[PDB]
DNA sequence: AATCGGTTGTGGTCAGCTGCTGCCACCGGTTAACCTCCATTCTGCTGCCAGCCT
DNA sequence: AGGCTGGCAGCAGAATTTAACCGGTGGCAGCAGCTGACCACAACCGATT
């Protein structure tokens, strides 16, 4: 309404302000960090003291002196910018700073209760790992794909595993060869009846622990197979290594991202007026905790 | 006592609204179709390019200039390496490169 | 919202406010002091002004 | 620090102390305990007495001690281990009374 | 280049060649990861003036980018050896450019932070302030270049900072705005105007119209003799002749009197 | 001036490493850090030091 | 005799570019033994773990 | 055989180390070389009462 402020007011109205408000808020964007000259003590082009963008520091003229009176009023020079008027417009005009990177506001991240929490059913703690990069959320996922290719996927994680148990396989056979030559080399020369047993003891120690690591690289296998199987927006992915693990095996058929702008990407995908059905019928139905968050 | 100055001046006249220099409004556009209008004096000479309120060069509107030319980097990578390699030490690499590919997939 | 948050706890006023997107009358004695125009008691009511 | 750091960097049987040795630090630390310091403070000159109890004066608050509004109602009491020690009848009568 | 005009290449060859292209990126990004460490060690040397922690060490980055741009392996020495020099001017720069609010150039840094180690040494071995004339003998520059650096070498301190001990109050309520309207220069002014007004009115009307254009008490702008000398069709020398009679008829205590006091 | 001139110095830092094709850990290093010059301009403390 | 306006002989004069001629700030790029991680009180929410229910 | 709900305890917010070359370019700053208009003292006129 009215922003001269003559004292016609009928009400105050606070809002969220967009990024198309603030840029248009804006009288021009300020991208250097300078405040005034070391030797001239006069503000600097595009600095955070512009005149370009904030308006001129003496009533009247422009910052080249080409324009210096009333004569000139309103026009902008044609040299250095500053539109010649009052030097008191420069507690009244904004600049913006464009960001290359989004960015939450903290206020509605931070302070209990979360807003952002409570909006995208997220915890707080899980929140900040996002935004502060340090673990990654799945923005989308496909479910039409998935479904249909889950079957050849499920035969490529099999032949997988069948070649990694053949490796275990193929090492098995080759340390037996190893332990019978042991027992060639050992019970047909004279030696102490234990110390023939300690070279086979440290050949089975071996095999307990080639097995153990084909059974730790199997559980990793599956750890991957079950992690793209139960794959659902809004779910944490902390180990990078899982997640660069799923990025190789399984590219399509989901994206992920860290930061804000995963976070502004899950606003985008948000239905409000479904989640606001299904929190009213929990609300109508359900009992005990569920009821009261 | 401190005493301050925000180093500016305050002039003391009558902030008339009738004798008034003339002014002519040009009209800018962005490289995102924005459009902005700036009032200029009457007898100066309008440029070709304005930095706007988004904080992105504008060029005129009126199809008259064919001013914007290349002021190209002479510093790429490309050519940090071509002052120091030549063409035929590079053609050397590149082919060895190629053969240890040969060698590695097809063999 | 301008008389809440002039009372105490600013931040977590200002931020729900704006969430809920309020507007104020500026029916109250605090809001025409911070605004600056005539409180509505005493003769500043309209029966006496 | 300065000494270590600029000891690691200088070739040795170059170097001897005073080429190791910054006095900068000490010396503003010093200078800026005696000038803006919240136990460094203006002598009271009205009269004699003011002077006299200037000094011989112990202040629970300060830098390593506690604040104002953060002490409790407990240690602006007069204890009986005071006696002989502390004086409980001259103190300040604002906030900061104990 | 071979995409610039067409000229198609066989597709396996095309395949091959896209495979280095690629895997030049990741030895690319496989060298600066591995030197990163490298960075952090040289950059926490200086920690404590003016920038962080963190700023220091994107700053070294950049210049470990540069490093690895301009590496040659054919001199057979190591990375490191080579990398130090752009880390360290990397960081040394960015700290002169952005340490300060009110910028000082690189080269005036630089002449400030030779006048500091210098004035450091005299204090040390002469046991006392040196004065600006020893520092000046020192540094070969003139005894008021040493005052001008030194005057240049000066930090703000802070609007926000409280300034008592027990009042808390700030810094800002005590500094009077040396630019606002007084309030009874604006009303002298005033009446100024109005009474250059009335003692301009008792003349005659283009005696009166002489000295208004001559000055410009309507519009602010002083026009010269001959473009009032045009105005009434008059020349220049009886334009000129005529307003030096209107300032001896104006300079007659009987018109100054009431003026004498706004001065 | 300090808070707003922490926020144009990482804007800027963080346009020079995209356009020179940097690597993810440094990109999200200086991500990282811009936000928190952000959190740092709006409400300074409330989250970390 | 004056009196309101021109003409101007002539002598400074006074700043306004105009070259112009240094010259001086200001900013970018480079440097190649080797050495790699910094008080008290009240209120509300969020996570913990036992304990009956199918 | 498991599971989801009740106190329960813990935590957060609000109130009273080191420097130097080299290239190159734009800004500065000062000063004759015109000015080109300004200023002025004085003198010489153009009708006109
Ligand atoms: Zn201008």
């Amino acid at each position: 309404g009215a922003m001269l402020d003559v004292n016609f007011f009928d009400e105050l109205r606070i809002g969220l302000a967009t990024a198309e408000d603030i840029r248009q808020w804006s009288y021009g964007e300020v991208k250097k960090p300078e405040t005034i000259n070391y030797r001239t003590l006069k503000p600097e082009k595009d600095g955070l003291f512009c005149e370009k963008i904030f308006g001129p520091t003496r009533d009247w003229e422009c910052y080249c002196g080409k324009y210096k009176r009333v004569r000139f009023k309103g026009i902008i020079c044609e040299r250095c910018g500053v539109e010649v008027t009052r030097a008191k417009v420069r507690r009244e005009r904004m600049g913006h700073i464009e960001l290359a990177a989004p960015v939450t506001h903290i206020w509605y991240f931070k302070g209990v209760p979360s807003r952002l929490g409570y909006l995208l059913d997220l915890a707080p703690k899980d929140l900040e790992k996002i935004i502060y990069f340090a673990a990654y959320v799945i923005t989308s996922v496909d479910e039409e794909m998935r479904h249909n290719e889950l079957s050849t996927l499920e035969a490529e994680m099999a032949v997988e595993r069948k070649a990694v148990e053949d490796q275990r396989d193929g090492e098995l056979e080759a340390r037996a060869q190893k332990l019978e030559a042991d027992l060639a080399e050992l019970e047909a020369e004279g030696a102490k009846a234990d110390a023939r047993r300690k070279v086979r003891d440290g050949g089975e120690r071996e095999m307990r622990q080639i097995r153990d690591r084909a059974q730790r690289e199997l559980d990793r296998l599956e750890d991957i197979w079950s992690t793209f199987t139960k794959l659902a927006p809004k779910q944490l992915i902390v180990d990078e290594n899982l997640y660069r693990e799923l990025v190789d095996r399984y590219g399509e058929y989901f994206t992920g991202a860290m930061g804000a702008e995963s976070i502004q990407k899950l606003i985008e995908n948000f239905d409000i007026d479904a989640e606001a059905e299904s929190l009213r019928d929990v609300i109508r139905n359900g009992k005990g905790q569920k009821k009261l968050r | 006592v401190l005493r301050g100055s925000r180093l500016g001046a305050v002039s003391y006249e009558t902030d008339r609204n009738h004798d008034l220099a003339p002014r002519q409004i040009a009209r800018y556009r962005t490289d995102n179709g924005e459009e902005f209008e700036v009032p200029f004096a009457d007898d100066a000479e309008i440029p070709g390019t304005w930095l706007c309120r988004n904080g992105m060069e504008g060029t005129l509107i009126e199809g008259d200039l064919p001013e914007p030319k290349k002021v190209k980097p002479p510093r790429t990578h490309w050519d940090m390496l071509l002052e120091r390699r030549s063409i035929e030490e590079l053609e050397e690499l590149l082919k060895e490169r190629l053969e240890l590919i040969r060698s590695r997939r097809r063999g | 919202w301008l008389s809440a948050a002039s009372f105490q706890e600013t931040t977590r006023v200002l931020t729900d406010a704006a969430i809920n997107c309020r507007s104020d009358k500026l029916n109250g004695l605090k809001e025409n002091v911070i605004i600056g125009k005539l409180i509505p008691a005493g003769t500043g009511i309209n029966r006496y002004r | 620090r300065v000494v270590r750091e600029r000891m690691t960097t200088q070739d040795v049987e170059a170097i001897t102390p005073q080429t190791l040795i910054n006095i900068r630090p000490v010396v503003a630390a010093i200078k800026e305990f005696f000038g803006t310091s919240q136990l460094s403070q203006f002598m009271d000159q009205n009269n004699p007495l003011s002077g006299l109890t200037h000094k011989r004066r112990l202040s629970a608050l300060g830098p390593g001690g506690l604040s104002r509004e953060r002490a409790g109602l407990e240690v602006r009491d007069v204890h009986p281990s005071h006696y002989g020690r502390m004086c409980p009848i001259e103190t300040p009568e604002g906030p900061n009374i104990g | 280049e071979l995409s610039e005009r067409g000229e198609k290449l066989p597709a396996a060859q095309r395949r091959d060649m896209m495979w280095i292209c690629r895997d030049g990126d990741r030895a690319k990004n496989h060298l600066l990861e591995a030197n990163l460490r490298l960075v952090v060690s040289l950059a926490k040397r200086y920690t404590g003036r003016g920038m962080a922690f963190l700023d220091l060490i994107q700053e070294g980055n950049l210049g470990l980018i540069r490093a690895v741009e301009k590496f040659d392996y054919t001199k057979g020495y190591k990375f490191s050896t080579y990398a130090t020099w752009w880390i360290r001017q990397a960081i040394t720069r960015a700290m002169a450019d952005q340490a300060r609010t009110i910028r000082i150039p690189v080269h005036m840094v630089e002449v400030i932070n030779k006048l500091g180690r210098i004035q450091r040494e005299l204090l040390q071995d002469l046991g006392r302030e040196p004065t600006p004339e020893e520092l000046a003998k020192e540094m070969d520059i003139t005894p008021e270049k040493v005052l001008e650096i030194q005057q240049y070498a000066r930090e703000p301190i802070s609007l926000d900072q409280t300034i008592g001990d027990e009042g808390d109050s700030q810094l800002g309520d005590f500094i009077e705005d040396s630019e606002a309207v007084v309030a009874v220069d604006a009303v002298s002014f005033t009446l100024l105007q109005d009474q250059l007004q009335s003692v301009l009115d008792t003349l005659s009307e283009r005696e009166a119209g002489v000295v208004r254009l001559r000055f410009g008490l309507t519009d602010g702008q002083p026009r010269t003799l001959d473009e009032i000398g045009q105005v009434y069709g008059v020349t220049r020398e009886r334009i000129r002749q005529i307003e030096s009679k209107t300032m001896s008829k104006l300079r007659h205590p009987s018109r100054s009197q009431v003026l004498r006091d706004y001065l | 001036n300090d808070l707003y001139r922490r926020v144009i110095n990482r804007n800027n830092r963080l346009k020079r490493l995209i356009d020179l094709g940097a690597p993810e850990i440094i990109v999200n290093n200086e991500k990282r850090m811009l936000q928190e010059s952000v959190d740092a301009l709006f409400d300074n403390g409330r989250r970390g030091r």
